[PDB]
């Protein structure tokens, strides 16, 4: 198992830019696909961005592609979510989430979850 | 990648005994699934042996483009993490590795335990079911890139319904573009076979397709 | 005169989301430690998860990193965030605080319980 | 004609024992591999042992040890021993067989079932 | 955790002697507590004698007191029952059970059983 | 067996006293239940009968054979058996008994390797396994006096219930017992109990007297 | 030799709350005595809240005393600082540090420090 | 070293089976070539058969051959002898041996050996 | 004529979109060639196709098997320095000193006691992201083979470093091996004797340092 | 074009702290791999500490833990945030950065430095 903790959410100006951190605590996190997940107010949590284990392979959704990148640092147990040009669509929960099966997009894959940040835009 | 070819081969294990294969006669095209069917002691294992260079035949020819991976009847684990175990001095590709994990339904297995495949194998760190064992063998053995796949009786020591996956998304799916030679006496492998031979006591009792097969 | 009050249960499908939450009424001084306990079908009472005054938790290993314990001081109130549900996550979930009460002339705590909240994770 | 028969199910206490039986009848060449499998309600079918023609045998964590697989090669019969029986263990129990029947030409093998026996573990026993 | 194997079962005369053997198959064999279980036809499996892991504490029925003998070796990992001055009434079939449990000698809190072996008096 | 009399101690020369004028006496085989708000002095109390804290003024005393359970659990490397018998020679049925009582039994077995599992570049446990092998290495060492500061602080109430009732209570039964605890549970199975606010002695008797309002 | 990493700063209304995060990726974290630290505009780094690498002592400044509590999670790497009734003055960039000598107050003594995080109390 | 021993003998009618157990007490028992041999009283030990170390080769005395089996379980330290169709001729004392030397059938080169089982074949 | 691609397109995913559209070089034996290229261009895909992990749907893939490849992201395995660099491959201590010296390792590995046989976990969670890159290309620079795939490997390092291990171990030591590149830096390009610049799976440029300075 | 500005350096007693910051000014398409470097009299230049684009981060054994390195890409500048300052950290710091000027066809990178920043550490 991995415990997540998320940080960085917060209000910003439309076109703005937020970074969002979250730090695993447990055993294998190279193991782990780490991934982005938004909870729209009344909507289902959507896939934002997802990280394999190595960091080789990156997947965005297709809103978010090229305004965010996902980022991991195995030795410092963490997933980075760097969020440029921000509308104000983007207003969510961000989610941190890691999946212990190979390369799924889905938020169904993924186990273990973090608490989740705010993070608010207005035009 | 390679062309398997064996021309009225015939070798002994003992000088001047009986022959452990008598008139061996089959070519397996690039890419292609060959079933390796037979009793206990056709000589199946003796045939892989041959194509290995471990046997040498007394009489005929063989001719194949090297680069062969080798999984035994006979799992075997070495003193070290599930990782070290898989890539075996082979470099490390993640997709490659988790691919390999997927197809030999090993991944909820590593996945249940807390080091996954940083566990410590062998009598030092952990002691694994048959089942986890051969899965480890084959896992290393496909995770070899090599041109010719000897796979003899991988699915000895596993439970029908995970040969049913792992013959289905690794010897079908993952490898198929791979030349494949696959030690088995099942009807349900043989069906997926490009081509077929029968061994018994040292003898090619058949040789050819599945039809062929079916219609006998 | 003091009551621990659970809310958050139902039947919900596996991988859903759920948030069980339990609050302290009546004459409160202080409360020491919460936390949610679990009795599935045939199997014993125990603890899902844990969280001393100061917020240093604890979690059952089938549940960690999948669940998170949290607590607001100022409302009384514990909270259990249940992510990816499983089946063999069903079960009744019980509340439990050691609270000082008002009328207490020293800071001795004693239990209390929870009614419980029924949870049903379907397949 | 290959016909695979369970029996020795039931309904027992927990902490009992139990011998479940399945024997391969028919025209019968040879049989290599047996085993024996479970389905508990909702849950998918999987492994509880494994037995070779020789006799190796493989378990699943939950039942390594308490449970043993024999099989009597004379008689085409797997047993599986059920001891210290867990409300964990009710399910519906699976006899599998490698069987190649006397009509095929080569010692080659295909896949039958048992139609299965049901295992309940609960104070409902007696 | 544990996989238990008995031999040395058979048919004798009464008033004659036979030992078991138990050979146990896992790890942390000295953390069981090994002991010796028969269950005669139309009867539940009755307890015998019990070993503690270290083998400190020895523990027999009062129907095979000082008669039978329980004993250990945990560097060969096997549990012995040296079964002297047989009487008709010892023919069941002797059972070899491991318990994760400290002390108890009802065949409920043992959870790995052998296969047994049927003894004749 | 224990003694404080008009016992007051500084950590730091020319600042507030952490404990000011402290008086009891604990008998051999009692229990003596240390409550208190947050920073009251309990663990300052203990570390005085343990030499740490020199008293400025008062007089302490008691038998040397003293075993003291930590408020934070702490692991040595090695194995289980290793991190609970420590210094102290191997005896099967007090070990056996000890891993009973403190509700280790359940945990250890659930491991294939058992006791001999390797802890600390090893395996990572739980507070409340933590705390059950800091407890339970405490109560395996054999001394007259047991120092028990806040050993329940990271365990569930069910397992704490356990461990209070088979192990403080029945497994430890004829030793002196010192237990920080601020649960009326704990306090109502108390011979004396010690209440301390901001290094004073709020309340000092028996468990009739305390519910005596 | 330990990389910090603060989180939980932000903008706040007088009287309200904040509970300040610090993770530190390396080894030994238990060998290192932590501590919270102030940078108001204008002065120098003030202490604000210290713990033993076990967590068995806590101290904190007199202007905090009271208000603020300072937590450690061996397990998780992490230091927490609940910043509870906080005034305008509390204003500041708050660092966490980590000092490899046992028992000093004083950020002489400390060696490894975070990037920071803005703490603002408005009114 | 190897300290072997076997089990499974007995009287049995002709035409009938028995199967025999040899566990080995010892490390690196995979390194060993074991062996069945029988003792006819009057006689010299002979070989009945053999089972490599990893098991991939079996022999075995032409007397047997087509009746007897040799097994092995290397997790368990054991091998197996199964006994079929059984003839008066097959009455001796049944030993198990070790050889930590590769491929010979001759008991010359097996150095560790049990104490034997008796087994008599009536009728 | 050691590589050869001709109308290559392959997908990772069928009916999607083509990762590499209508590839086409010739790299002679003992070249370098320099793969740029935007993020997700398709730069690592193609390496990907050299060592056979992706198989084109159209076109053609000429080379001899002796390939020794040299991942973006940096793996260690448990076990020593020198377990880590040798790995399956026969000790030598010439190549394995000068394949140290080369790739900025020695003054590293001597600062430890143990030296070269202190040891690493996996991860390598101890050493530096630049200390586990320089053993990743170490381990690939190690290997003997007829062609070698660098993927990135100086993204972790510093400039100072990355112009060390450049000139002294792929342009000095690997001189006469075929080689291939993926770097995106103009001091790197300059070096190179053909270079592929790819964006979005299409191939963008592809000639010579002289043609690409004409633009 | 574009040019690279270092800030923040000085004279300090042990134990200060200090923050150089390092701003890319001109026509920047995109920038790679900042990172401080830093070469103390006579002696070699060598890394101090490097950031990715990203947001990654690697150090110098010698200041792991005790100095920060961060970015703002919107701003983009480099900032070394330098605590617990010891002698032996005097020496002149380089600012360097992987540069993609708007002028280039493709998104290729150059090596740009800095004028250099001078630290010096006393001990009293
Ligand atoms: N290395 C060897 N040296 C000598 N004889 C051998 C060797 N390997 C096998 N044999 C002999 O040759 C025959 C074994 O053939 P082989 O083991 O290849 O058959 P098989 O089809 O693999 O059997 P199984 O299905 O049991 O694996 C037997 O007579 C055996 O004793
Ligand atoms: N070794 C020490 N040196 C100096 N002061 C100390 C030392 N240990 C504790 N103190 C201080 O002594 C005071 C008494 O704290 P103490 O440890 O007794 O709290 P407590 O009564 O045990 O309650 P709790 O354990 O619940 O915090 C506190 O102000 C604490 O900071
Ligand atoms: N193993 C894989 N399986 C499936 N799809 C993949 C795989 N690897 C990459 N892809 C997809 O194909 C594309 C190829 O990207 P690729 O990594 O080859 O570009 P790149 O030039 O290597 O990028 P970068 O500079 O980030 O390394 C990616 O956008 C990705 O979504
Ligand atoms: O015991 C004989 C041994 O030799 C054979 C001969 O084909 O195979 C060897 O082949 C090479 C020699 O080219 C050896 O290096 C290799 O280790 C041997 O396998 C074979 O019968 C046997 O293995
Ligand atoms: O997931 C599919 C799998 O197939 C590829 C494509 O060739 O490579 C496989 O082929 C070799 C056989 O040559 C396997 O042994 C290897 O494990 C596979 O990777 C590749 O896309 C994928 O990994
Ligand atoms: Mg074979
Ligand atoms: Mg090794
Ligand atoms: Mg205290
Ligand atoms: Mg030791
Ligand atoms: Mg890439």
């Amino acid at each position: 198992q991995v415990q997540l903790q998320e940080s960085g959410g917060g209000l910003v100006q439309a076109g703005g830019s937020l970074r969002l951190s979250c730090t695993a605590s447990g055993r294998a996190f190279s193991w782990y696909v780490m991934g982005w997940f938004r909870q729209a107010p009344g909507k289902e949590r959507e896939f934002v961005a997802t990280v394999s284990g190595n960091g080789s392979r990156r997947d965005y959704a297709d809103s978010v592609k090229g305004r965010f990148t996902i980022s991991r640092d195995n030795a410092k147990n963490t997933v980075y979510l760097q969020m440029n040009s921000l509308k104000p669509e983007d207003t969510a929960v961000y989610y941190c989430a890691a999946s212990s099966t190979y390369y799924y997009t889905d938020p169904e894959k993924y186990d273990y979850w973090g608490q989740g940040t705010q993070v608010t835009v207005s035009s | 990648t390679t062309e398997v070819v064996m021309e009225n081969v015939t070798a002994f294990w003992e000088e001047g005994g009986t022959p452990v294969l008598k008139d061996i006669n089959f070519k397996i095209e690039r890419g292609q699934l060959l079933a390796v069917a037979g009793s206990t002691g056709a000589g199946k294992t003796s045939l892989l042996m041959m194509i290995m260079g471990e046997l040498e035949p007394s009489e005929g020819k063989i001719k194949h483009s090297g680069r062969i991976s080798f999984c035994s009847q006979f799992s075997w684990i070495m003193p070290g993490t599930i990782k070290e175990n898989i890539i075996f001095g082979v470099s490390y590709d993640e997709y490659r590795y988790r691919s390999v994990i997927k197809a030999c339904q090993l991944e909820e297995d590593i996945s249940k335990f807390a080091e996954k495949d940083n566990i410590v194998l062998g009598e030092g760190g952990i002691t694994l079911s048959g089942g986890q064992r051969a899965r480890i063998s084959l896992a290393r053995a496909v995770y070899k890139d090599a041109d010719l796949y000897l796979l003899d009786s991988p699915f000895g020591y596993l439970d029908v319904l995970t040969e049913k996956e792992i013959f289905e998304s690794c010897v079908c799916k993952l490898m198929a573009n791979k030349t494949r030679i696959l030690v088995t006496s099942k009807m349900e492998h043989l069906k997926k076979a490009d081509k077929i031979l029968i061994l018994h006591e040292g003898s090619s009792y058949f040789y050819g397709t599945f039809s062929e097969l079916q219609n006998l | 005169q003091v009551q621990l009050q659970e809310s958050g249960g139902g039947l919900v499908q596996a991988g859903s989301s759920l948030r069980l939450a339990c609050a302290a009424t009546g004459s409160i001084r202080s409360i020491n430690n919460m936390g949610w306990y679990r009795q599935a079908p045939g199997k014993q009472r125990g603890m899902v998860a844990i969280i001393t005054r100061v917020g240093n938790t604890d979690y059952a290993d089938s549940v960690k990193g999948r669940f998170t314990i949290s607590r607001d001081n100022a409302k009384n109130t514990v909270y259990l965030q249940m992510n990816s549900l499983k089946p063999e996550d069903t079960a009744t979930y019980y509340c439990h605080a050691e609270i000082t009460e008002q009328s207490r002339p020293f800071y001795l705590t004693d239990d209390y319980w929870g009614q419980g909240t029924q949870v049903t994770v379907s397949s």
